[PDB]
């Protein structure tokens, strides 16, 4: 017949093969497909969706439902901190088995950007002011109100804005990247006959600049 | 910026050896020459995990065998044994299930096989999608047949189908098993309704039964220092 | 007058051995049923210098494996093996690593397997550019994280991957050693500032470290003479 | 199916392949290309680069400095030879470890061109006379001024041009190739409160015509 040479790498089986294959079942109707709501087409669909970060995961605190409140009350200072958290949302313990950290813990590389969200669960009647600093990767942590004032700052004012949406700018792991701190700047003021302790959340999604680019095998899965 | 590798096809149309399969040539329990696998996505955690992303998905599958053969010690290895031929049938949901290696259903006709000698590629078939509704349930609130009686979150409808191993030889004069390895890639995946990933590990592959773990690994204070 | 012979492609862009890797397939010590290889340009000094032509490079990746097998000799070389499947796992940057031959970082899914039975053509998979930055570099003057802490002259960028090699099947009943040979051919080879060759020899595979050679080979005179 | 007749040289690994191969990582984002500087396209721009030739390659004087620096001062006879070496890049131990030598110990097959370049580091008020003589491949080294007259040469004035540039004709190795001699014409004149010793330094590259045609493995890495 034709004549045919045999290159190499015949008669094996590569594992990611792409070829043509004989069906075990010809003459089979498939049921056709119905619109069923709520269709991913893309895995970063997933991760654009806000989720609650567990910031207050000092120990024996993981176990229950206080993980995810942030204390905040009345302080005789006025230049404290509030929290604060390494801004590696994979590698860091805070959020770690947050959802972003769960599709970016799936791939080796990645690069984006990141929004923070800070809402305040507290009374109607309170106010005061917190200082969002951010110090760029490279750069330490700041020990003092004044320290992280002259940096990259945001004064959130409680009694007008109970919700302030913060979009870090480029953070990477291959495309110490920062740190993200909270200080008082003054005391939470209250009327009468409201409790002074208070409650913030975080969360966190990536922005529509987020790409991946090489599949592994998750470190949190382990074979019984 | 490409996202062209979070697709779900480029994230779920992967193979992955998922069952091991031992069966023999030569035996006096009638049994251990042959075995079977019921076709689950439930085995690989990492992929039950993969696919426990989202509550409904819907593909095709192509099914990869990779067959090996070694003999067992006797006093006689020396032997000329010609080349072994293996069967691969395929049960579709609804079919008739063999008890032994000399029954008759091995020989039925609407239970499609794959005859393999040794030292070639290794076989292949595709299996599509054959469920009854529009796609399969990782997830299912509920029971099966006559709630209260029966096992909570089965889904009857989305079984695949299931496989039986033999050597089609008769039986030889020295013992070899031969041990395959079934590497499941799906195809044409659609998913909807995302969900999150599960935190606690399984004890089970056929509910969602846990031990309640965590939520994140402990830290010691709560405002960070410097180094 | 051609010069089609010297361009970069005409003189990177062909296979070479790099590296050996003998593991076997029954054992007591339950690490020599295994080997792996880290995958770098420093390892033949051939490729090393001719790499070392150019301080970044950018190139994909061919890699075919030379697999041949040898039995050990005991009481029972009269035996009938069937035919052995391979497994050639590879692990991007960022990937979990096996720690013995039945771990379960060999069925992980994100780590691209070959699985490869006896007497048929080699195997052979392509590697593409897998780096962050925008080449790798031959020489890199500085330190990785911290400087004056952690090795000078590391680069941490530059990694390619790693490979992991296993008999896929069951422990047989006479040791058989396996040795892998892998030709690395790089492909589609874009070079950037050149510099000269090396002179001295190479001490090691991690650094640039050396001894100081002479200048070239010394004459007995400096002009000349006749015959 | 289709008849397909295999021929012979299938299922064999010839090492110098040029055949398709399936990927390990599709879906997989390469980073693109940056402008960096300084592109290579073509082994032979780098030997078109000028580089510093040892000829004073006397033994002990190797491992230093001096083993570049050719010595001339005033010599009390007229007709003495200052520097030699046979004409042949790659085999002579002269040019052996140049840059043009390590490109072409590469290739079994070379031919082209070939500059030299003669440069005195003497003081600016001295000036004198040389002759640059070239045998030819067959002819054999003069022994005297005269005799190396009569052939191929160049008077070369050091008081009136610091550089001068001797393009030899063709050469080869597989397409005795040829002598470079340095004869005194006149001493070195000197003023006073100027010192004597000098020093000439040389240069060499290819030219644009440069051609070779089988690689090889280089003579000069040997295996631990």
């Amino acid at each position: 017949g034709l004549p045919v040479m045999n290159t190499p790498g015949s008669n094996q089986f590569l594992t990611s093969d792409d070829y043509q294959s004989p069906t075990a079942m010809p003459q089979f109707d498939v049921t056709p497909e119905m619109n069923i709501p709520g269709e991913v087409k893309n895995l970063m669909e997933i991760a654009e969706v806000d989720s609650v970060v567990p910031v207050n995961n000092v120990n024996e605190n993981v176990n229950s439902l206080e993980a995810y409140r942030i204390p905040v009350h009345s302080v005789t200072e006025t230049g404290a901190q509030v929290f604060g958290f390494t801004l590696q949302p994979g590698a860091d313990t805070v959020m770690e088995r947050t959802l972003l950290g769960e599709i970016l813990n799936y791939y080796a590389n990645w690069s984006g950007s990141i929004k923070l969200t800070f809402m305040y669960c507290g009374s109607a009647m309170a106010t005061g002011k917190f200082l969002l600093a951010y110090s760029p990767p490279g750069a330490g942590v700041p020990k003092n109100r004044r320290e992280a004032m002259l940096g990259t700052h945001i004064i959130w004012d409680i009694g007008l804005q109970s919700s302030c949406v913060l979009c870090v700018p480029w953070i990477s792991q291959t495309h110490d990247a920062g740190f993200i701190t909270c200080w008082y700047q003054t005391s939470i003021v209250v009327p009468a006959e409201v409790q002074n302790q208070s409650v913030i959340l975080c969360f966190v999604s990536a922005c529509n600049d987020f790409s991946v680019r090489l599949l592994r095998d998750s470190p949190f899965v382990r074979q019984t | 910026h490409v996202r062209s590798e979070s697709s779900v096809e480029n994230f779920l149309s992967r193979s992955a050896c998922v069952y091991i399969v031992e069966y023999k040539t030569r035996d006096d329990t009638p049994d251990k020459m042959y075995d079977s696998w019921v076709i689950n996505t439930r085995q690989v955690a990492q992929l039950r995990r993969k696919l426990e992303f989202f509550t409904y998905v819907r593909f095709d599958v192509e099914v990869t065998f990779v067959i090996t053969s070694v003999q067992d010690d006797s006093t006689r290895q020396n032997t000329d044994t010609p080349a072994l031929t293996h069967q691969i049938m395929y049960v579709p949901p609804g079919g008739p299930i063999p008890q032994a290696v000399d029954d008759y259903n091995w020989q039925t006709s609407t239970n499609p096989s794959v005859f393999w000698t040794e030292g070639n590629a290794p076989p292949r078939m595709s299996i599509p999608f054959m469920s009854v509704g529009n796609a399969y349930s990782n997830f299912y609130d509920g029971w099966s047949h006559f709630s209260q009686t029966g096992v909570y979150g089965f889904n009857t409808l989305n079984n695949m189908g299931k496989l039986y191993f033999r050597h089609v030889n008769d039986k030889t004069i020295s013992p070899i098993t031969s041990k395959v390895r079934i590497y499941f890639k799906p195809k044409h995946v659609k998913a909807w309704v995302p969900r999150p990933p599960r935190l606690c590990e399984y004890t089970h592959k056929d509910n969602v039964d846990f031990e309640p773990k965590g939520v994140t690994t402990s830290r010691t204070q709560l405002t960070i220092s410097n180094s």
